[PDB]
């Protein structure tokens, strides 16, 4: 099966009587889901993946742009991306796969899992958890220009409220637990140097903050207290929200080979958000 | 290709070129479009950007007063007028797009753009 770029189709369980943007978009763009599809596990097969060169990501990005540029209530719904006639999607089943190189347990499917297309910076919300241990993924770890996508194995709840001023609460215990596991994984990759975190250092104003959309309202939260009982982040709005933090986008500082490496929250290339969900998939021509 | 640049050429210092980029990919009111360039041997650097909806612009200091970035939304087009060209302007010029759905300002980004063209080659002699 050659790898092939083709135009995917989408499937969802949107409702046609519902006014919210994602349902309206999916009702015209997508077909109904197969509620119970079969998955063929491929015995003895190995295939090479490259999550950083995956035309599925480009396609999802265009679709999500279309959704936002189409449009009330705004709650992301699951969208499946699906291989058209003559094609299939290969799914990597290796539970600690770095997204590049060989994968052993592979299965073929017509569609991805249902992905919520959540638009956010710094923290990945409401996504897929790693099945086993925390996983970190980068295109090249020794290039500090390449962002690191972290996938957590346990969700961290983030609850946000408004009183223009607003805040988000995170459990301090759970967050310190999450940072410890991330540190262990970063050391494996950086010659067991000491790991430091620091707040975002620049870029567009919405990437220096944790920014996200909470049913209609755009929230911009200061994450210094996360990267430096509950942790309360101050936010500006430009209504309650509870989400699961399921991942992080990090960037490593450049410089001299000190005894330490420092990492900062980043993001802004929404294509990394889509990679964090699509890393295990690849389109092939079956014919 | 999503983005395709044209207008590159060989020019004499003090001359002018006009670069064009047609954006075949999906655009939106929260996009920025820009131009970046890479001179032989050196790293890629920002040149100019424009907000797709608002038209706010930004330039690298070494082109101010000489380069102008403009757009035509109905043609999905962005343009870089380059006047008073200097040998230091010699480079591959890339058009780029960035979707910024969460932006709260019209000022365009100068880094980390979603996708890039193949580039158009510019040589400025003398
Ligand atoms: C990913 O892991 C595979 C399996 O050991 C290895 O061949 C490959 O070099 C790794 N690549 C990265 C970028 O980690
Ligand atoms: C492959 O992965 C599937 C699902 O993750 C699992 O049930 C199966 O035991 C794994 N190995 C084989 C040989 O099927
Ligand atoms: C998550 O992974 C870490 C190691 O990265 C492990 O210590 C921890 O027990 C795991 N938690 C769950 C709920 O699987
Ligand atoms: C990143 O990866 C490339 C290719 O594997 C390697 O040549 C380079 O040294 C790495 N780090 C850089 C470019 O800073
Ligand atoms: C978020 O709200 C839930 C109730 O839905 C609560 O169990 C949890 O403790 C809250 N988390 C924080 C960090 O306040
Ligand atoms: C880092 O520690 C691992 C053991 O987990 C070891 O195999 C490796 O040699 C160490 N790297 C360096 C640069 O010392
Ligand atoms: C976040 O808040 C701290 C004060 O607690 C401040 O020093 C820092 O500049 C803020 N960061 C941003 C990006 O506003
Ligand atoms: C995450 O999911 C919950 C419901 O599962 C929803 O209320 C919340 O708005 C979602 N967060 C984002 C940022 O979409």
């Amino acid at each position: 099966w050659k790898e092939a770029n083709t135009t995917l189709f989408c499937a969802s369980d949107a409702k046609a009587y519902d006014t919210e943007a994602h349902n309206v978009w999916a009702t015209h763009a997508c077909v109904p889901t197969d509620p119970n599809p079969q998955e063929v596990v491929l015995e003895n097969v190995t295939e090479n993946f490259n999550m950083w060169k995956n035309h599925m990501v480009e396609q999802m990005h265009e679709d999500i742009i279309s959704l936002w540029d189409q449009s009330i209530s705004f709650e992301p719904i699951p969208i499946h991306f699906c291989a058209p006639a003559g094609f299939a999607i290969l799914k990597c089943n290796d539970k600690k796969f770095n997204g590049t190189g060989p994968c052993t347990n592979v299965s073929t499917v017509q569609c991805t899992h249902g992905i919520r297309p959540v638009v956010s910076t710094q923290l990945l919300l409401n996504g897929s958890l790693a099945e086993e241990e925390v996983v970190i993924r980068s295109e090249n770890f020794t290039n500090n220009v390449k962002n690191i996508i972290v996938q957590l194995n346990e969700s961290v709840q983030i609850n946000c409220t408004r009183h223009r001023q607003a805040h988000c609460n995170i459990s301090r215990e759970k967050w310190q637990n999450t940072l410890k596991q991330i540190v262990k994984k970063l050391r494996e990759q950086f010659k067991n140097k000491t790991i430091a975190f620091a707040p975002s250092s620049g870029g567009d104003p919405e990437i220096v903050m944790h920014s996200f959309n909470c049913n209609g309202e755009f929230f911009y939260c200061n994450t210094t207290k996360l990267f430096t009982t509950v942790i309360t982040l101050p936010c500006r709005i430009r209504i309650k929200c509870s989400s699961n933090i399921t991942g992080l986008l990090l960037t490593r500082d450049g410089g001299v080979d000190t005894t330490k490496e420092t990492f900062r929250p980043g993001g802004g290339n929404m294509k990394d958000n889509w990679r964090s969900e699509l890393y295990k998939y690849k389109v092939v021509r079956i014919e | 290709v999503q983005l395709q640049e044209s207008g590159g050429g060989l020019v004499q210092a003090g001359g002018s070129l006009r670069l064009s980029c047609t954006v075949s990919a999906r655009t939106s009111s929260s996009h920025d479009m820009g131009w970046f360039r890479q001179a032989p041997g050196k790293e890629r650097e920002f040149v100019a950007a424009i907000s797709w909806s608002g038209g706010t612009t930004n330039y690298v200091d070494s082109v101010k007063g000489r380069f102008d970035i403009s757009k035509d939304n109905a043609k999905n087009a962005v343009y870089l007028q380059m006047n008073s060209l200097k040998p230091e302007d010699t480079a591959v010029y890339y058009c780029a797009a960035k979707w910024r759905p969460l932006r709260y300002s019209d000022n365009p980004s100068n880094s980390d753009y979603n996708y890039w063209g193949q580039g158009t080659q510019v040589t400025v002699s003398s």
